[PDB]
């Protein structure tokens, strides 16, 4: 029984809140992929890969983004294999954010 | 009424326009998200899309590309803003999708179109952290073919003392542009590293947006087209200076700012470059 | 468009973690109730009531619990009507925890 | 081998058992989650369930009730533990469900059964923060009928200087029990307030669990049955002392501890109460 449940939020800004949450999804990998995530099976797939370690989610290699500076704050709160998670990271624009997971940020 | 964004003035473009140098007959390819050909303050000559699922270069679903185009060549009339090279022929080479993402090969193909349609200046306000063989070959081939190639340095601020300059900006063949504010202060977000070449205005830069609109953006993305427009002015004064002479000019006539790790050679000054 | 997404966890203990998450659910109220919550429609219903304010979820009046002391840590992380939420509370046993919402802790 | 939990000794029960006072012929109703009649160290006389969906009083799906029963009367043999009143007749009055929750009316009905089957002592190791008219009437009626009524004080530690004593413990007719450790130190979790009456051992108290098992629990829930067992011993010495005389005895012969807001009258001492 994998205690696994996350919530992701995103909004323009550089900190937790002075950065209103504009989009929010939930993801569950255990037992099977679900949640409000337009790409549950993969994000799950994603975390598995890296063993639920935000901080090790290789960027692109393959994608170019615009060099507009319009920061986005991403938040991840929950548990992975029953380990508590509370990550936060500001990407310089949203394209940057997206070119980051493959699918976690597939939102 | 037409206003003049502060960036245009900071680099001394109006000095040249007054002597009749406006960028005329110079072909600039804006490699980006497309340009809204329908905007009143722009005149797009032609272009093409390397984006499989968005094949109209004149439809900018992201707005970025339209803003960049306007800093290069917004028209010189009694409305809107004013580009660095208001008479430059502007080409929309669309390589970024509505969400702003483009595959490397889209980019590469766009440069390849830029070369074969005889562009003089290429502006690329895009970047990614890895380089590639095909990518380098393509930018290097552009330079061999005699095109001036300018790119935004990146927006990863500083990081210890390692370089934060992305690609294509990181390549020696490319002019890499960092961003200063109206105060000649480096924007906190501007990438650093020994690969940065020159600085330009990149903090709340007014330009055109799709839908007959205007707005201000921040980014090394907004600094790039200032250098690209600058390059077009010099070629309009000196139509058979080489890309090498244009580059050199821009680089040797800068106003020096801090150490070169954060400022390259400093702020470009097109009046001075044009001699 | 209600930015609404929460994750609830529970485990024996008195603090965030030195209190391993033993059960974890996700709840979404916007647009409609879903998530892994054996009582989504109500918990949602619940929060609505109190306007997503953990801290105002009347106990029982009607229920007795055992007076065993076996503390449970409950955590709620997310957004409600696009306001960020991060609540934590130790109940003296799980019955106490449960007699608390009506349904939020209907887990 | 049989061990003697430290709580049994702390209150001086062994002193009485040695003089032949073991709780014999005294009827104690454990109002709770049920009792496992199948346990070796227990002898349950009878009981009933007020829980609609769990109607067997002898099936403890929560384990709580079995643990409480064992502190009152675990048998005196050469196995397990030893209750305060090892010969007391034990009645399982089931009012809490597998998850430990019970409706007020279940509780009330259980007390009502306790009254009509002539119980002498009622133990309620349960509580909730609101009181009710029906609830008060029912505990008050028990006391009028001559039953000794003991309840756990609650586990909401301290809070400013307001009372943290729950119901039924909060009612004057009920003996409310707080918990001390083997050191006569109040457990940090024990409820406080002017309604607390006496203290008893409530920190890692060994007792019986369903499935022929043994274990240790913490709670004012574990202190209660010590007072209830204590009451049964005195009635076994003095079968026609009133509930009022038994209470009084327990209350007047305590070992005083801190201020009465945290300790009531202090630790009960059944040898002293029994005179
Ligand atoms: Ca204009
Ligand atoms: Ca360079
Ligand atoms: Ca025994
Ligand atoms: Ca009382």
């Amino acid at each position: 029984y994998a205690p696994s449940a996350l919530v992701l939020t995103v909004g323009k800004g550089v900190s937790a809140t002075t950065a209103a949450p504009e989009r929010a999804v939930t993801l569950t990998c255990a037992p099977g992929p679900s949640g409000t995530h337009p790409a549950a099976g993969s994000a799950c797939a994603d975390l598995a890969a890296v063993g639920g370690d935000l901080n090790a989610l290789t960027r692109g290699e393959d994608v170019m983004c615009p060099k507009v500076y319009d920061p986005v704050l991403l938040t991840v709160d929950g548990v992975w294999q029953g380990k508590r998670v509370s990550y936060e990271r500001v990407f310089s624009n949203e394209c940057e954010m997206n070119a980051h997971g493959s699918s976690v940020f597939a939102f | 009424a037409q206003s003049v964004p502060y960036g245009v003035s900071q680099i001394k473009a109006p000095a040249l326009h007054s002597q009749g140098y406006t960028g005329s007959n110079v072909k600039v390819a804006v490699i980006d998200s497309g340009i809204d050909s329908s905007h009143p303050d722009l005149k797009v000559a032609g272009g093409a899309s390397m984006v499989p699922s968005e094949t109209n270069p004149f439809q900018d679903n992201n707005s970025h590309g339209t803003h960049v185009a306007g800093t290069v060549a917004a028209l010189n009339n009694s409305i809107g803003v004013l580009g660095v090279a208001p008479s430059a022929s502007l080409y929309a080479v669309k390589v970024l999708g509505a969400d702003g993402s483009g595959q490397y090969s889209w980019i590469i193909n766009g440069i390849e179109w830029a070369i074969a349609n005889n562009m003089d200046v290429i502006n690329m306000s895009l970047g990614g952290p890895s380089g590639s063989a095909a990518l380098k070959a393509a930018v290097d081939k552009a330079v061999a073919s005699g095109v001036v190639v300018v790119a935004a340095a990146g927006n990863e601020g500083t990081s210890g003392s390692s370089s934060t300059v992305g690609y294509p900006g990181k390549y020696p063949s490319v002019i890499a542009v960092g961003a200063v504010d109206s105060s000649n202060q480096r924007a906190s977000f501007s990438s650093v590293g020994p690969e940065l070449d020159v600085m330009a205005p990149g903090v709340s830069i007014q330009s055109t947006l799709p839908g007959n609109k205007y707005g201000a953006y921040n980014g090394t993305s907004m600094a790039s087209p200032h250098v690209a427009g600058a390059a077009a002015l010099i070629l309009s004064k000196h139509p058979n200076w080489t890309n090498t002479q244009v580059r050199s000019s821009l680089e040797n006539t800068t106003t020096k700012l801090g150490d070169s790790f954060y400022y390259g050679k400093g702020l470009i000054n097109v009046q001075a470059a044009a001699q």
